């Protein structure tokens, strides 16, 4: 898991 | 002949990564790359993490720039290729993810800062950060 995002 | 580029590796290096003194949050943008017969694509790394959480951290983000329809799903993995041309530190996406226009998805928490340091000799071949992401575009 662990997958983010910087934009949203 | 009805085809599609259904997967792409797209190698990035950074030279003087060292050099690089943006603060935590700032950003390194590569130019856009395209995926073929229509997506456009660019990676964006932060060399001293996106926020606090990440403080000690790089952050590293696949952005999807464009598409044609409302939204790409795909499975994506990051790695720094060493001083040999191997891979390693490879972390990849479990599952596709939902892309749109504008939005990216990765690793706010990718690899210690510290670490690629104490590694430079192998991590930093002559001050040079490169690294790999191989995507997989499941649907379009």
């Amino acid at each position: 898991p662990d997958v983010s995002s910087s934009t949203h | 002949g009805s085809g599609k580029v259904v997967k792409f590796s797209y190698m990035w290096t950074i030279n003087n990564f060292s050099f690089c003194r943006e603060e935590m949050g700032e950003v390194i943008k590569s130019s856009t790359f395209s995926s073929g017969a229509k997506l456009k694509w660019c990676l964006r790394v932060n060399p001293k993490g996106l926020d606090e959480e990440s403080k000690d951290y790089l952050s590293l983000y696949l952005l999807l720039v464009s598409c044609p329809k409302s939204e790409v799903r795909a499975k994506f993995k990051f790695s720094i290729l060493n001083a040999k041309g191997e891979e390693t530190k490879a972390m990849e996406s479990q599952r596709a993810y939902r892309f749109v226009q504008g939005k990216d998805w990765g690793f706010k928490k990718f690899i210690r800062r510290d670490f690629l340091l104490d590694e430079a000799n192998g991590l930093l071949p002559d001050d040079k950060l490169t690294l790999f992401c191989e995507v997989s575009v499941v649907q379009d």
